[PDB]
């Protein structure tokens, strides 16, 4: 079974810039390597074979070449949506074997995240527990720091994260923090903030609501 | 349009079987030109591959050597159906299950050769637990510029959702966060999007959310409470 | 006798892909490998047959379809492909059991204010069959108004041009195909390879 070797795992470039991913092979594929470029929540979509030749609908920037072990793929222009997941697949002997992977992020320049603090539904409420959301929609670099205080106290624990992956046409996150309380314990505090710090952000930023 | 699009459960309990189906529309199964392969990703992970099915019973199957002992592939002419069986199933098959093609040929110096893996299904999440299924509840998180709404995908399992806006209408803005596993053993997504404080009078937004494994879909109209 | 296939592939003036030429070879001798060993040719898949297993073969008829495209298209002369060509203009049975050979001819069917003599479909309410040829020049129609003989609201000319510039990108340089198609009926097998 041929062993496919990618380099480098992760790879930031600007837009603009060139991006260079290298697959390394245990035997000599013959000019038996493809591409595959595997966005967020897509399947991968092969962008190069026969190591050189470009499917259609595939850009310019795109190229790729290589021969025996050695097989290079390059993006000269490194735009805001080529932002994914790029593997390499021989077909030389099966099965054919696929590489580890190189998640080729963009680098934008600062932005400052936007706060947004949604309170529990009532039907929620209704069901025995609440969740208040706290909301950062556009923010680079993915690095923030979201705090709640219920009654002002600065409570950790209840709360979980999640970010998503880079915008192909802003390369910005955006992250999604989720209080969780029983519908008792909420109705004895008023006051529920998030603070939020951030690079954009010279100081912290805290959206309220009281019940 | 060759169009694969991949069918099948989503919760196969632990030591069972998995029978997976892969429609294909605008395409000939039966074609000696279209050799089809079941490639699975588990969930952060690389790529697999499962085996091959290509006519020219002419069904001369080529599986992987790792997954020989219980996969099982087959093709229906009638329905334009491949599938998919894998046995005595542990908790490291989890994985998405994508359907491909590839369009062989003969080179000039006389090669059965392949441009690559063509064209490719949406993908099937399988997740092999003995947790019994559990539909979502939906719940509207309302605006208090560009204002924020959303909607709250809680407690459900297994994975995934999909959250569309408007019935595919509204997609800019749309941020439709990973999935979190929450302490009590359920999933909870949330789905938002920025619209300008204008646009709460002037269009209605609806979040529909599909949970496909428990065939539960509803759509929650996120409307400015006060 | 020798099957004349230099007389479809090194020809002075190829046909647009809305009205490829289909020439029957036929009661003769054919030496594929002067097809096969030529590299003048930028996509030479065989699909069904062996180009080296082809000399040896014998057929009753061989049909060899010429046409010029655009780079970005070639792909679409191939088995369950689709998109304007292969929907439009020239569809390839998904049991192709042929060859398709394609080379570039920026250097002869290009104009400096462009090739607008090549044609190609871009409008048709039905996909094309298998084989199929579709020169009808009869207006479309995308609504409830009937055309009548008028290019306007949700009514075109079904044909466009290409704009065939020589500065443009290989993308969109002139390719020239062809794709030879092989018969077996219960009739005397005529077109015999050298062996
Ligand atoms: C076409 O090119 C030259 C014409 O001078 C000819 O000798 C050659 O054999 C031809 N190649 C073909 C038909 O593949």
């Amino acid at each position: 079974d041929i062993q496919m070797t990618q380099s480098p795992s992760t790879l930031s470039a600007s837009v603009g810039d060139s991006v260079s991913i290298t697959c390394r092979a245990s035997q000599s594929i013959s000019s038996w390597l493809a591409w595959y470029q595997q966005k967020p929540g897509t399947a991968p979509k092969l962008l190069i074979y026969k190591a050189s030749s470009l499917e259609s609908g595939v850009p310019s920037r795109f190229s790729g070449r290589g021969s025996g072990t050695e097989f290079t793929l390059t993006i000269s222009s490194l735009q805001p949506d080529d932002f994914a997941t790029y593997y390499c697949q021989q077909y030389n002997t099966y099965p054919w074997t696929f590489g580890q992977g190189t998640k080729v992020e963009i680098k934008r320049t600062v932005a400052a995240p936007s706060v947004f603090i949604f309170p529990p539904s009532d039907e929620q409420l209704k069901s025995g527990t609440a969740s208040v959301v706290c909301l950062l929609n556009n923010f680079y670099p993915r690095e923030a720091k979201v705090q709640w205080k219920v009654d002002n106290a600065l409570q950790s624990g209840n709360s979980q994260e999640s970010v998503t992956e880079q915008d192909s046409k802003d390369s910005t996150y955006s992250l999604s923090s989720t209080l969780t309380l029983s519908k008792a314990d909420y109705e004895k505090h008023k006051v529920y903030a998030c603070e939020v710090t951030h690079q954009g952000l010279s100081s912290p930023v805290t959206k309220s609501f009281n019940r | 349009q060759v169009q694969l699009q991949e069918s099948g459960p989503g919760l196969v309990k632990p030591s069972e079987t998995l029978s997976l189906t892969c429609t294909v529309s605008g395409g000939s199964v039966s074609s000696h030109n279209f050799h089809w392969s079941w490639i699975r990703q588990p969930p952060g992970k690389g790529l697999e591959l499962i085996g091959e099915i290509y006519y020219s019973k002419s069904r001369t199957t080529n599986y992987n050597p790792s997954l020989k002992s219980r996969v099982t592939m087959s093709v229906d002419t009638s329905k334009n159906q491949v599938s998919l069986k894998l046995g005595s199933v542990t908790a490291a098959d989890t994985a998405v299950y994508y359907c491909a093609r590839e369009l062989y040929y003969y080179d000039r110096s006389g090669y059965y050769v392949h441009d690559g893996f063509d064209i490719w299904g949406p993908g099937t999440t399988v997740t092999v637990s003995s947790a019994s299924t559990k539909g979502p509840s939906v719940f509207p998180l309302a605006p208090s510029g560009t204002a924020a709404l959303g909607c709250l995908v809680k407690d459900y399992f297994p994975e995934p959702v999909t959250v569309s806006w408007n019935s595919g209408a509204l997609t800019s803005g749309v941020h439709t966060f990973p999935a979190v596993l929450q302490s009590s053993g359920l999933y909870s997504l949330s789905s938002v999007v920025t619209v300008p404080s204008s646009s709460l009078g002037t269009q209605t937004y609806i979040c529909n959310v599909n949970h496909k494994p428990s065939n539960t879909k509803v759509d929650k109209r996120v409307e400015p409470k006060s | 006798n020798l099957c004349p296939f230099g007389e479809v592939f090194n020809a002075t003036r190829f046909a647009s892909v809305y009205a490829w030429n289909r020439k029957r070879i036929s009661n003769c001798v054919a030496d594929y490998s002067v097809l096969y060993n030529s590299a003048s040719f930028s996509t030479f898949k065989c699909y069904g047959v062996s180009p080296t297993k082809l000399n040896d073969l014998c057929f009753t008829n061989v049909y060899a379809d010429s046409f010029v495209i655009r780079g970005d298209e070639v792909r679409q002369i191939a088995p369950g492909q689709t998109g304007k060509i292969a929907d439009y203009n020239y569809k390839l049975p998904d049991d192709f059991t042929g060859c398709v050979i394609a080379w570039n001819s920026n250097n002869l069917d290009s104009k400096v204010g462009g090739n607008y003599n090549y044609l190609y479909r871009l409008f048709r309410k039905s996909n094309l069959k298998p084989f199929e040829r579709d020169i009808s020049t009869e207006i479309y129609q995308a609504g409830s108004t009937p055309c009548n003989g008028v290019e306007g609201f949700n009514c075109y000319f079904p044909l466009q041009s290409y704009g065939f510039q020589p500065t443009n990108g290989v993308g969109y340089q002139p390719y020239r195909v062809v794709v030879l198609s092989f018969e077996l009926l219960h009739a005397p097998a005529t077109v015999c390879g050298p062996k």
